[PDB]
């Protein structure tokens, strides 16, 4: 029941987040627009896009016990879930670091800072 | 439908080869068989027996099979007398404590049974006199602590059901094993048939599988920590 | 799970050597009996040669695989024992594995496989159809037969190509995802 | 463990002496080797250079027989003609109970 | 390639039930014998015992788990056989596995396992050491006993998920390359 609830608002969000980049694509005055927002817009689509990229096969291996109409070994679960669960976190800072220029300008604050530091 | 036998109905019948009684839930007491010393086998299922005369493995001295189960059987009296038996079975019943002499002796005791009672206190040398023992069976009970010492000769027990059991077995007492079924799958990594299998699910020594994937969960960990720590300065 | 019977027949050179000509057969470890592998003379029973409790009269040397044909299921409306019980009381007589012919009772897979919370030492084996047919066939022909109960081992991983290959398409799409909106940031430059 | 050059507990004798008859020995399972000064009933001595061995009379009805297929004496019912086991003396010869063998 | 023996023995109830009591042992599955199943008696044969060419002697019945105990390989300077010899006759007597104790002559291992294209159809396996030991002091002392030789299935498919942590340090070193030359990039545009 649990995993079903949490699959059932996993669609409704990516429904929902797919509706809202669609929205902000069609928004043209923000798209041509060179905007740094927009810098931080494409970020937060990238990252909420790989969300389920790497989530979406972990519910696909959640619920291939309950169509029980493959005969799957214990590891294949157990390796899939250990590597594809923690793995759409850890590379969202890396992506937000070397793919948005609205960091470096906050890392250019942070050198200053500790400079006066 | 036996419903209930005399105390004293079954002696003096000094060639009485068997007897089996099943049903007499009206008995309350152990039969009266002084004299009746040429009893193979026996059987007393279903009854009110509470304890048991000290004296049986001195009267029915070529005594084979006993079985005592579904009775109210608490305290194990000294089993030392019946060299010849092979099997004993109290499953079902009341019995708590075993102490060290009950079993000293029993030289060709093959079958042992004591499943469904609340047996949770085993002396330690209470196997050491065994002989060639092969299935023991003290499934569903409340130990806490298993010996080993003079079992090395078994090949089937079981202890499903012993939750109190949260420890292992060391292999090196366990030698000619073959079938095995603890509580818990990993008190079976120490080791051959098991039950409950260690699956993928528990593992035995390595929690990540093989080597390179620990390397990759501790790559994944080190590189998350460092580029969320510097987001958090950067940001905050 | 599926069995591989081999029946040999040999026969006795006067010299002492031995020929044996072998005829193959498949059947299904039930659940009933541990998929192991087993090996011994046939000894076809009768069912109703089991359910007696007088095995003095029959004492077989230990190590024959048994073999049991089951009949109409209305035939004996009051059943002696069950499939199970038979299994266990021919182990008990020393059989070292139970092969069933279940061609006429066909209910009696289910039987056997259905939930027993006591599984036997020694496997049981259902067979069903032509190589029942041909088992019955060769027994009541011959003489002497030994009979090799094999279990094939699993076959190939396949598990090996179907993650990467399956991370293929999900690296596949991610970069595609990215690319699609790489589009639109060159549609806004140009 | 006797008249042995090499003796092995688990399969007995192995190579025994040199006037000495090796013969092997069935007992259960058990098989080991053993040193004999002569081979057993129906058995009979096959001498060799290397190691003399003592091989089954194959000759049918005998229970001593002097080699492969002469025998020196037969079971019951079967009188001696040549060292051959026949239930009746043959003609040319008639039986002969005191020592259970043909006589002319 | 291992091979795992089970020697079992019997007890006849008079009432015709068996009673049994098995020992473990552990070999290696030679080469010059296909890795199979096999379950027989266990009828101990001398070294010496199987070169001679009369077996209406001693002719056994079918399916007997043969043991031998090789000796001394300069106790016997004129070998009347080799090895394979051996295990070929005795599979010719009716032997349905062969089974020697090496634990005095140890180059019939390799003598066993070298290059030799004629494999027999029924398993033979070596021990030596402490499970040999065993084997001999149990022969040489029971009256009748089962030996089952049973082939353990291969182990679990590690293979599985080695290429997802291989493919994953190439995808992230593949990553790290593009990422450093992007550094550099940035310096340029610092």
């Amino acid at each position: 029941f649990t995993v079903t609830l949490v699959l059932l608002n996993s669609l409704a969000f990516l429904l929902m987040a797919v509706i809202y980049t669609k929205l902000y694509c069609n928004l043209e005055k923000e798209d041509l627009s060179e905007n740094s927002q927009s810098s931080m817009i494409k970020h937060v689509a990238w990252l909420i896009f790989t969300n389920c990229i790497f989530f979406c096969p972990v519910a696909f291996f959640s619920f291939a016990p309950l169509i029980t109409a493959i005969s799957i070994s214990p590891e294949i679960m157990k390796s899939v879930t250990l590597i594809f669960f923690p793995l759409p976190a850890c590379l969202n800072p890396v992506l937000y670091v070397f793919f948005n220029p609205k960091f470096k300008e906050d890392w250019k604050l942070l050198k200053r800072r500790v400079t006066k530091k | 439908p036996l419903s209930f036998v005399g105390n004293s109905a079954f002696h003096n019948l000094s060639d009485l080869h068997s007897l089996v009684i099943r049903g007499a839930s009206m008995v309350q007491q152990f039969p009266n068989l002084t004299g009746t010393v040429h009893l193979e086998s026996l059987t007393l299922t279903g009854t009110k027996i509470s304890s048991i005369p000290n004296n049986l493995c001195q009267e029915q001295k070529m005594l084979r099979t006993l079985d005592l189960s579904y009775n109210n059987i608490r305290d194990l009296p000294s089993f030392n007398g019946c060299h010849a038996l092979e099997e004993i079975s109290l499953q079902r019943n009341q019995i708590y404590q075993i102490k060290e002499g009950t079993f000293q002796g029993l030289i060709s005791l093959r079958i042992l049974d004591l499943s469904r009672n609340l047996i949770h206190e085993i002396h330690s040398r209470a196997f050491a006199t065994l002989g060639p023992i092969t299935n023991l069976d003290v499934s569903f009970n409340e130990l806490t602590s298993f010996p080993t010492e003079g079992l090395n000769g078994l090949n089937q027990l079981k202890l499903v059901g012993n939750f109190k059991l949260k420890e292992a077995l060391a292999a090196k007492d366990f030698v000619n094993l073959r079938s095995l079924s603890v509580p818990y799958a990993y008190q079976c990594c120490a080791f051959i048939h098991c039950t409950p299998s260690t699956g993928a699910f528990k593992p035995c020594e390595y929690l990540l599988g093989s080597w390179m994937i620990r390397l990759t969960v501790w790559f994944i960990f080190l590189v998350a920590l460092f580029f969320n720590l510097l987001v958090i300065l950067t940001t905050f | 799970e599926t069995a591989f019977v081999e029946v040999v027949l040999f026969e006795s050179s006067p010299s002492g050597d031995y020929t044996t000509y072998t005829t193959g057969l498949t059947g299904r470890f039930s659940r009933a009996g541990a998929t192991l592998s087993a090996e011994g003379e046939i000894v076809q029973m009768h069912p109703l040669g089991l359910c007696n409790n007088n095995d003095e009269e029959d004492l077989y040397e230990y190590g024959w695989v048994g073999v049991v044909k089951l009949e109409q299921p209305e035939l004996d409306p009051k059943p002696c024992l069950t499939v199970l019980g038979k299994a266990k009381r021919a182990v008990q007589r020393g059989a070292t594995a139970v092969i069933f012919d279940v061609s006429e009772n066909p209910e009696a897979i289910d039987q056997l496989n259905q939930g027993s919370e006591d599984p036997l030492k020694r496997p049981v084996v259902y067979v069903k159809g032509a190589d029942a047919i041909k088992l019955m066939n060769i027994v009541n022909k011959q003489k002497v037969a030994r009979a090799r109960i094999q279990h094939r081992p699993p076959r190939q991983p396949t598990e090996y190509f179907d993650m990467g290959i399956f991370l293929a398409f999900f690296v596949v799409v991610s970069l595609v995802c990215l690319i699609l909106l790489v589009k639109i940031k060159l549609k806004q430059r140009r | 463990c006797k008249g042995c050059l090499s003796c092995s507990k688990d399969n007995g004798c192995s190579r025994c002496q040199q006037k000495l008859f090796f013969f092997l020995r069935r007992e259960g399972m058990r098989q080991y080797g053993e040193c004999l000064h002569s081979c057993p009933s129906g058995y009979y001595g096959h001498r060799a250079p290397d190691m003399n061995r003592c091989a089954r009379c194959r000759i049918e009805n005998c229970d001593s027989c002097f080699s492969k297929d002469f025998c020196t004496k037969c079971k019951v019912g079967f009188y001696l003609h040549r060292g051959r086991c026949f239930d009746e003396c043959p003609d040319g010869f008639a039986p002969l109970e005191e020592t259970m063998e043909c006589v002319e």
